[PDB]
């Protein structure tokens, strides 16, 4: 694979390590752990 | 003279839905798969 700079606040598509989408990446309050990658709500989506 | 108090409802409340967000997201390739079925939202859409 390649890689290429990150854009912020743009509708863009992304591969984050083989998870494709689309939409705005804003930077997070969250705090993970060690041990964690990303985060899901409800529905099993990822949002972090 | 009594006073005596009575509830009644009267409204409610109005929602909207949409197909491809909800059965596909942000995947092109299952919207074009869905193009395919029929014309099921038009229903939905009415009702609503």
């Amino acid at each position: 694979k390649k890689s290429t700079n990150l854009v912020k606040n743009k509708c863009v598509n992304f591969n984050f390590n083989g998870l494709k989408g689309t939409g705005v990446l804003t930077e997070s309050n969250k705090k993970f752990l060690p041990f964690q990658q990303f985060g899901r709500d409800i529905a099993d989506t990822t949002d972090a | 003279i009594s006073v005596t108090t009575e509830i009644l409802p009267v409204s409610m409340t109005k929602t909207s839905v949409d197909c491809t967000m909800y059965i596909c997201g942000d995947s092109t390739e299952c919207s074009n798969l869905l193009l395919q079925y029929g014309s099921f939202c038009t229903q939905l859409k009415r009702a609503l």
